[PDB]
RNA sequence: AGUAGAAACAAGGCC
RNA sequence: GGCCUGCU
């Protein structure tokens, strides 16, 4: 009924930024696992984590059905394999 | 040789027979409009209707060996299917346009001197100057008129004898026509249309309609001639005029 | 702000405006079921009007007959059918006072034209009713049945060829004991004196549809093949009567209406001086063809063809005679609905004589119990008088001597009258010195209607000065005004083929722009509607477009073919180059020169097989039934080409009992289709004679053959086997 | 004296004597000395043809007896002995084809060796004064003449005699076998002279029998017989009769008028009852546009998938409930049939090519919706008599309603610019004419005028809808079919652009009558809620189907967008009807330029372009709680073309009689107001005739609410 | 149910 | 289930 595809992964330094995008073909957001922790919610379209509260932004565009992330001043903390979800996505790495 | 093998063939059958035999020659018109069809009140809505359908009009059964079944995709063109009381058979629209594309070619280039009233407008029309459009109030006044702008001067039966001396040279019967103006015009239109084969009925008709003086009761406003009345709509109306001159003059 | 355009009628004149009060841009009424209900209505109103006269039985049909004339004078502005014999005949001797000569003449052209005229111009109609199957059929199909069953019974003087003799012969038939009829189901029936008086006096009822302007539907009637010639005779006196009279606007057309409208108004009150004043009434009458007795037409047509011949006026009164005595069928029937049991039924009318009244309503049942005393075999009496305008000539005669009769020479007072009369419709110009004068006046042409039996609706008509009145949805108001509203259902494909319709559409444009004051812009925009219409019904678009049908592929390879695709024609595909100059020429001769030679020769090919030419009457003549109208025939102007074919028929007698009909027609229409090849002349001029067909054939074929040798294709071989051809057909024909 | 032709000649030639009796019309009983002088002229020509015979040399070959062989030409061929139309058919065949003269009377036989005719007859008298009178009845002829005479002698002119002369011995012997035969029998007391030329005749009419007695029974009350009723008429003079009738008739039978001033007409009564309901065949004023931007023309493209596209350009879909039940039907039915054609729509997404035309499932739901299996069989009254429930079809005055004010907001929204052209007109032949140029300008000033209203998409979407609906009626009769509601448009821009509004499902359709009806259930979306005008969805099942984001400044709206599903009808006759809507366009533009040209024919010159540009002149079009307003000429343009369109569209009988009777009204009271003394003679009844037509439509009933206020504004 | 409105449709008949 | 008709 819905097919996710994320990208924009990929390595970046502290401080750093990097986007995130999840092409969808209700709310959707974005999740993140890192290693030997549960799956915490990030953002969802708004609604933030905490930790994540004044650093990463999300958006929502309906007409091409695609929910972007905005990671801002990222650190290590922030290393994970982050999903799209509105239905999951395969996962695409974070590696700060 | 033809015509009477088929008046035998017909003979064979005892109820033809009959019909030849016991109907005499008067009854003619009678029996030929003997038809169980009714005379449609709304043509309109039933065209609408009946073109939504396959096969929707009617040919004669030579199509079948003219027009092939189907065309290249395999649309249907003619179905051997044969009308209500007639022998003619249902066809398509399509075999319409496809004898207009592939159908047998002739020399049309004696229906010009058939439709003599028709291409006479047209070349009337052709060479007409126009002038400058006068905006002011028109009496319009109603008169009788005469519409046709080629009539020789005579009656309908008065022409229908020429007409017929003129087609069907056999039949006139008693009457030999005594004017000379119709003696010039059945020359003339007997030597033009020699050869002509598109048929006797139309020819006759439109000889009676070309040769045959009408006259219609209208509103009109100056003019009053045959040439300015057919174009009556174009020169003249409420509250404009429009000078016209037809090419004849 | 709430728009309303009515209110533009506050600044523009109501008939300046008129069009928009023409709601003729929707679907008509329509009937959906029986008209029996409407039929007996009539009925029982047509003989409730005349309730006062007296009660007679007639010893031939046995059926009651209510005879009114010479009845008691009305007392009450209510309809009333006592017309007064007396005054009638002296109306009509005034009249003739004022034009001397004119029933002498008249009467001579008719007998003229009765003693010449022929059968076959019974074939000229509409639907009739052939009491051979009781129901109605074509014209020329009643016709022959009925020719067909006199000469089975013994009654062959219709071999004369004259239509003076078939009523010779339909007369002697009323004093036959037993004759013979046919059915299908053939089984040969006996039909009794009684009953086949009843049959040939009998009308079929039906419902009116397409009927614009009423809220409510009503029946009218189908004479049967007996009664049509003594119709066309008196038709034939009274149109030639009316012709002489510059107040009568039947037997002529519209714009000859306006004319003699305008020319009355303008007589009226040009000749009225200041002192006098001046009334226009436009008056409707009520009930009109229901308070008309058949009596009082016989006593007007023997006063017209006194001093003549007695055979002429026994042929002219036979009609009347008839009509006096004619029965209507009450119609289809009645459908029921059973909602607990979940059926329908349909109950023939001829069972309303029988039929218990529990099935029926209450307006119904008393309908039946009314019209119940009247039934004669499945059909009422309706003698007191006409049914639907079959004499609407003489009518209108009649409305003429009234207004004849105020041409101050017989009012004998300052006021008078004139007008005009059309069945049912009239307007009256009354002028007098003072406002009693006018009413005086009016008041006695009203009193004067009533004794003739002829009523005015007081709820539909209105008086008012001189300078604005209606006659018949022409609006005058200081000169006609042109409404263009009546003549919209006109403006579509007529339905005949596609050079006929489109012939038929712009010759309708430039007549409503002629007449109707149709603007140039507005009659552009018509054109163009009327070919999206066109393009959009045939499925002929103009090819260089992507709108896929069942016709857009030969469509598109016959214009990629083409060299010169500007002279296409529209229904092949083509551009379109008509405009408000070419509305008076032919598709085909607009395009000839633009046109390959290729398609040029393709497209009018006689030899093509879709062209079908039947008479010289059916060449280009279609026959519109225009709104709010009788029907009319119109001259198309068109060219014969491939598109000139002629559309299916019904095609469902073939599951009716009716099926050898259909054989008929295909061995009648083979046997006219070589009679036709033997004589061509058969089209053009309807052959006349005695003979029979194989005489004439064979024997033209002796002929053809020997002189077709004498120079032509024929050989000595061919021409001896013609010859003993001949000779074998006629041993066949021996036997 | 008919026993001789009783006695000697052979049958052929005495019925083809009889037919020549036949055919002038005169009775052998009479005078038979003419059928037996003429049967003895046709023995001669036989005799005279036949045993003659020719071969292609002249000579003619004579043989007693035709042997067989293709060699039986016949010397002489006869004219004679055939019907007088044939005669002339074989006289005008040989002048055409001989090249001869045509004879004025009937010649007898025809021969090649000298290519012309022969007139033969025998008279009685001698042959010397016969052959010069019929020579001198003959206008200068080259036709041969031969005549023989009882006394034997033969003659002839050029002293020519054109066969054997065995012949003519043969001939004569006949004359004399003749003559001494009527020896025996004694006949010239008159057979020399016997037939002088008698033609008369009186037409005989005459009316006896049972059609005697009819006219007896056709009288005046007081008349016993036609004889009697004719004298009387013709004895029948003018003394002064209808006169004395007018005086004793009663004076209650009048005409009185009744004067008709600015206080006697009074407000037309509206009929009371529950408020009016909708009953158009799609939405009007409620309608949603789904749209792709696509560059094709109205009818260019495939419905299917432009429908399947512009419906994938909006997000949003939730799973429909209902929101307003039908409140006479079955919701449930509604709500899967909507499910069930966004299924098959999908299913139509996935396959190769879209086909042009879909048929679908003859499910339960569409089954009921489309009203399936529900007409009552038909059977025969003599099995359906006891049954109590056995009626008439319910026949009775419609339900009463009042008039609501959904009606007017719509007419008003129905006059309204809108953003984008619904009109795109076609070819006409370029204007050679100076008047063809002023018609194509004020032609593209009232296109401009009226493409952006909403009364010509309107007019389009009708036409389609009907279009579509009777093609797939005529061509799928038995299967249920889909139809998307498409209609293209051109923005601002100039972008052409396609909208769908919903879907239509044609059910069985098996329309033999013009009434007859086809019955569809029509689904629509739209964002009006149905919460706040009920009454004007009485039989409108309303589901919630998504929602909508329209930019607006107030952050983003987010509305909710509902599915307007119900079962409607039409017929073959509404179906032609609505699909020639265009021709409202007409009509109104037809009067606007009746306008333009009244105008014009004061002012001598063309008033299109100031009236259109100006706007200086305005019409009363309406009115407002201030007072009467009035607009431009394009405004009164649009009015008249929403008038058209809704005459279209709620066309009825109620309408048409309401207009008639209300016409009259309405030139009574301009009668009134031009100062003319206006008068009626029943004013009531023209009331109640009007009253009459007011029963349920809310187009009429509208109508007749705009009469009142003209009647209210009026007569000041 | 629906269309429609003084009576009808919501297929007909034939095997 | 198979076949016929759509103004008769």
């Amino acid at each position: 009924q819905v097919q996710l595809q994320e990208s924009g992964g990929g390595l970046v330094q502290p401080g750093g930024s990097l986007r995130l995008s999840c092409t969808a073909s209700s709310a959707m957001g974005w999740y993140r696992q890192a290693p030997g922790k549960e799956r915490e919610l990030v953002a969802r379209i708004t609604n933030f984590a905490d930790s994540v509260k004044d650093r990463f932004t999300i958006s929502r565009d309906a007409t091409e059905n695609t929910v972007v992330l905005q990671m801002n001043s990222l650190k290590a903390e922030d290393t994970a394999v982050y999903y799209c979800n509105g239905l999951w996505g395969q996962g695409t790495q974070v590696t700060v | 040789m033809e015509r009477i093998k088929e008046l035998r063939d017909l003979m064979s059958q005892s109820r033809t027979r009959e019909i030849l035999t016991k109907t005499t020659v008067d009854h003619m018109a009678i029996i030929k409009k003997y038809t169980s069809g009714r005379q449609e009140k709304n043509p309109a809505l039933r065209m609408k209707w009946m073109m939504a359908m396959k096969y929707p009009i009617t040919a004669d059964k030579r199509i079948m060996e003219m027009i092939p079944e189907r065309n290249e995709q395999g649309q249907t063109l003619w179905s051997k299917t044969n009308d209500a009381g007639s022998d003619r058979v249902m066809v398509s629209p399509l075999a319409v346009t496809w004898w207009n594309r592939n159908g047998p070619t002739t020399s049309a280039v004696h229906y010009p001197k058939i439709y003599k009233t028709y291409f006479e407008k047209v070349e009337r029309l052709k060479h007409g100057t126009f002038g400058p459009v006068h905006f002011r109030n028109q009496v319009k006044i109603r008169r009788r008129v005469d519409i046709n702008p080629g009539h020789a001067d005579l009656s309908a039966k008065e022409a229908q004898d020429v007409i017929m001396e003129v087609v069907f040279p056999n039949e006139v019967g008693a009457r030999i026509l005594t004017s000379e103006s119709q003696l010039t015009i059945t020359k003339e239109k007997k030597e033009e249309l020699q050869d002509c084969k598109i048929s006797p009925l139309m020819v006759a008709y439109m000889l009676e309609r070309e040769l045959v003086r009408k006259t219609r009761f209208l509103p009109v406003a100056g003019g009053t001639s045959s040439v300015y009345i057919e174009v009556l709509h174009l020169t003249q109306g409420t509250c404009w005029e429009q000078m016209y001159t037809p090419g004849g003059e | 702000m709430d728009v309303n355009p009515t209110l533009l009628f506050l600044k523009v004149p109501a008939q300046n405006a008129i069009s928009t009060t023409f709601p003729y841009t929707g679907d008509p009424p329509y009937s959906h079921g029986t008209g029996t209900g409407y039929t007996m209505d009539t009925v029982n109103r047509t003989h409730q009007y005349s309730e006062k006269g007296r009660w007679t039985t007639n010893t031939e049909t046995g059926a009651p007959q209510l005879n009114p004339i010479d009845g008691p004078l009305p007392e009450d502005n209510e309809p009333s059918g006592y017309a007064q014999t007396d005054c009638v005949l002296e109306a009509m001797a005034f009249l003739e006072e004022s034009h001397p000569g004119i029933f002498e003449n008249s009467c001579l052209e008719t007998m003229e034209v009765v003693q010449q005229t022929r059968v076959d111009k019974l074939t000229q109609g509409r639907q009739t009713y052939d009491w051979t199957l009781n129901r109605n059929q074509p014209a020329a199909t009643a016709l022959a049945n009925t020719i067909e069953v006199f000469r089975s019974n013994g009654l062959t003087a219709n071999e004369s060829g004259r239509l003076i003799d078939f009523l010779k012969d339909v007369m002697e038939s009323m004093d036959k004991e037993e004759m013979e009829i046919t059915t299908h189901f053939k089984k040969k029936q006996r039909l009794n004196k009684r009953s086949y008086l009843i049959r040939a006096l009998t009308l079929n009822t039906m419902t009116k549809d397409a009927e614009r302007g009423k809220l409510k539907r009503r029946a009218i009637a189908t004479p049967g093949m007996q009664i049509r010639g003594f119709v066309y005779f008196v038709e034939t006196l009274a149109r030639s009567i009316c012709e002489k009279l510059e107040q009568s606007g039947l037997p002529v057309g519209g714009n000859e209406k306006k004319a003699k409208l305008a020319n009355v108004v303008r007589k009226m009150m040009t000749n009225s001086q200041d002192t006098e004043l001046s009334f226009t009434i436009t008056g409707d009458n009520t009930k009109w063809n229901e308070n008309q007795n058949p009596r009082m037409f016989l006593a007007m047509i023997t006063y017209i063809t006194r001093n003549q011949p007695e055979w002429f006026r026994n042929v002219l009164s036979i009609a009347p005679i008839m009509f006096s005595n004619k029965m209507a069928r009450l119609g289809k029937g009645y459908m029921f609905e059973s909602k607990s049991m979940k059926l329908r039924t349909q109950i023939p009318a001829e069972m309303l004589a029988s039929i218990d009244l529990k099935y029926f309503n209450d307006s119904t049942r008393k309908k039946i119990e009314k019209i119940r005393p009247l039934l004669i075999d499945g059909t009422a009496s309706l003698s007191p008088g006409m049914m639907m305008g079959m004499f609407n000539m003489l009518s209108t005669v009649l409305g003429v001597s009234i207004l004849n009769l105020g041409q101050k020479r017989y009012t004998k007072t300052t006021y008078w009258w004139d007008g005009l009369q059309s069945s049912d419709d009239f307007a009256l110009i009354v002028n007098a010195p003072n406002h009693e004068g006018i009413q005086a006046g009016v008041d006695r042409f009203y009193r004067t209607c009533k004794l003739l039996g002829i009523n005015m609706s007081k709820k539909k008509s209105y008086i008012n000065r001189t300078g604005t009145f209606e006659f018949t949805s022409f609006f005058y108001r200081y000169g006609f005004v042109a409404n263009f509203s009546m003549e919209l259902p006109s403006f579509g494909v007529s339905g005949i083929n596609e050079s006929a319709d489109m012939s038929i559409g712009v010759t309708v444009i430039k007549n409503n722009m002629i007449n109707n004051d149709l603007g140039p812009a507005t009659a552009q925009m018509a054109l163009q509607l009327f070919i999206k219409d066109y393009r959009y019904t045939y499925r002929c678009h103009r090819g260089d477009t992507q709108i896929q049908t069942r016709r857009s592929f030969e469509i598109k390879k016959l214009w990629e073919q083409t060299r010169s695709k500007a002279g296409l024609l529209v229904s092949d595909g083509g551009p379109n180059l008509y405009n408000i100059r070419n509305l008076h020429i032919p598709e085909v001769c607009l395009k000839w020169e633009l046109m390959d030679e290729d398609y040029q020769g393709r497209l009018c090919n006689p030899l093509n097989p879709f062209v079908s030419h039947k008479e010289i009457e059916s060449v280009n003549n279609a026959v519109m039934m225009p709104a709010h109208g009788p029907a009319k025939n119109m001259e198309y102007d068109a060219v014969a080409t491939t598109h000139s074919w002629i559309p299916k028929r019904n095609r469902s007698i073939l599951n009716t009992s009716q099926r050898g009909i259909l054989e008929d027609e295909q061995m009648y229409q083979k046997c006219c289709n070589l009679f036709e090849k033997f004589f061509p002349s058969s089209s053009y001029r309807r052959p006349v004679g005695i003979s029979s067909m194989v005489e004439a054939m064979v024997s033209r074929a002796r002929i053809d053959a020997r002189i077709d040798f004498e120079s032509g294709r024929i050989k000595k071989e061919e021409f001896a086997e013609i010859m003993k051809i001949c000779s074998t057909i006629e041993e066949l024909r021996r036997q | 004296m008919e026993d001789f032709v009783r006695q000697c000649f052979n049958p052929m030639i005495v019925e083809l004597a009889e037919k020549a009796m036949k055919e002038y019309g005169e009775d052998l009983k009479i005078e038979t000395n003419k059928f037996a002088a003429i049967c003895t002229h046709l023995e001669v020509c036989f005799m005279y043809s036949d045993f003659h015979f020719i071969n292609e040399r002249g000579e003619s070959i004579i043989v007693e007896s035709g042997d067989p062989n293709a060699l039986l030409k016949h010397r002489f061929e006869i004219i004679e002995g055939r019907d007088r139309t044939m005669a002339w058919t074989v006289v005008n065949s040989i002048c055409n084809t001989t090249g001869a003269e045509k004879p004025k009377f009937l010649p007898d036989l025809y021969d090649y060796k000298e290519n012309r005719f022969i007139e033969i007859g025998v008279t009685r008298r001698e042959v010397h004064i016969y052959y010069l009178e019929k020579a001198n009845k003959i206008k200068s002829e080259k036709t041969h003449i031969h005549i023989f005479s009882f006394t034997g002698e033969e003659m002839a002119t050029k002293a020519d005699y054109t066969l054997d002369e065995e012949s003519r011995a043969r001939i004569k012997t006949r004359l004399f076998t003749i003559r001494q035969e009527m020896a025996s029998r004694g006949l010239w007391d008159s057979f020399r002279q016997s037939e002088r030329g008698e033609e008369t005749i009186e037409e005989r009419f005459e009316i006896t029998g049972t059609m005697r007695r009819l006219a007896d029974q056709s009288l005046p009350p007081n008349f016993s017989s036609l004889e009697n009723f004719r004298a009387y008429v013709d004895g029948f003079e003018p003394n002064g009769y209808i006169e004395g009738k007018l005086s004793q008739m009663s004076k209650e039978v009048n005409a009185r008028i009744e004067p008709f001033l600015k206080t006697t007409p009074r407000p037309l009564r509206l009929p009371d009852g529950p408020p009016c309901s909708q009953r158009s065949k799609f939405l009007l004023m409620d309608a949603l546009k789904l749209s792709i931007e696509d560059p094709s023309h109205e009818g260019e493209g495939i419905p299917l998938y432009d429908a399947i596209k512009c419906m994938r350009t909006f997000f949003g879909w939730k799973e429909p409930n209902v929101v307003k039940p039908h409140e006479k039907g079955i919701n449930p039915n509604y709500l899967l049939a909507w499910k069930q054609v966004l299924a098959e729509l999908q299913d139509i997404e996935n396959e190769e090519k879209i086909p042009k035309t879909k048929n679908m499932k003859k499910t339960s739901q569409l089954k009921w919706a489309l009203g399936e299996n529900m007409a009552p069989e038909k059977v025969d009254f003599d099995d359906c008599k006891d049954v109590s429930d056995l009626k008439q079809y319910d026949s009775d005055e419609p339900e009463l309603r009042s008039l609501a004010s959904w009606i007017q907001s719509e007419f008003n929204k129905a006059c309204e610019l809108t953003d984008s052209s619904w009109i795109e007109l076609d070819e006409i032949g370029e204007d050679v004419a100076p008047i063809e140029h002023i018609a194509s300008m004020r032609r593209n000033y009232f296109t401009a005028e009226v493409s952006h209203c909403r009364a010509t998409e309107y007019i389009m979407k009708g036409v389609y809808i009907n279009t579509a609906l009777l093609n797939a009626s005529c061509a799928a009769m038995d299967d249920f079919q889909l139809i998307p509601m498409i209609s293209k448009c051109r923005t601002k821009e100039g972008r052409r652009k396609t909208n769908l509004y919903g879907f239509i499902i044609k059910g069985r359709s098996h329309l033999r009558n013009d009434t007859d009806v086809v019955n569809f259930v029509s689904m629509e979306f739209s964002l009006t809620d149905p919460r706040l005008e009920p009454h004007k969805w009485e039989k409108y099942c309303v589901l919630e189907i998504g929602d909508m984001l329209l930019r607006s400044a107030i952050g983003q709206v987010s509305r909710p967008m509902f599915l307007y599903v119900r079962t409607n009808g039409t017929s073959k006759i509404k179906m032609k009807w609505g699909m020639e809507m265009r021709r409202c366009l007409l009509q109104s533009l037809q009067q606007i330029e009746s306008m333009i040209e009244a105008e014009s024919s004061v002012k001598e010159k063309d008033m299109t372009k100031e009236f259109f540009e100006n706007k200086s002149e305005t019409w009363p079009i309406g009115e407002s709680p201030k007072g009467v307003e009035e607009g431009s000429i394009g405004k009164v343009c649009r009015t008249l073309l929403a008038k058209s369109v809704f005459n279209s569209l709620y066309a009825s009988p109620q309408l048409e009689g309401f207009s008639a009777e209300s016409r009259k009204l309405l030139l009574i009271v301009q009668a009134l107001r031009d100062n003319l003394e206006p008068g009626t003679f029943d004013l009531g009844g023209l009331y109640e005739a009007i009253e009459e037509c007011l029963i349920n439509d809310p187009w009429v009933l509208l109508n007749a609410s705009w009469f009142n206020s003209f009647l209210t504004h009026a007569l000041r």
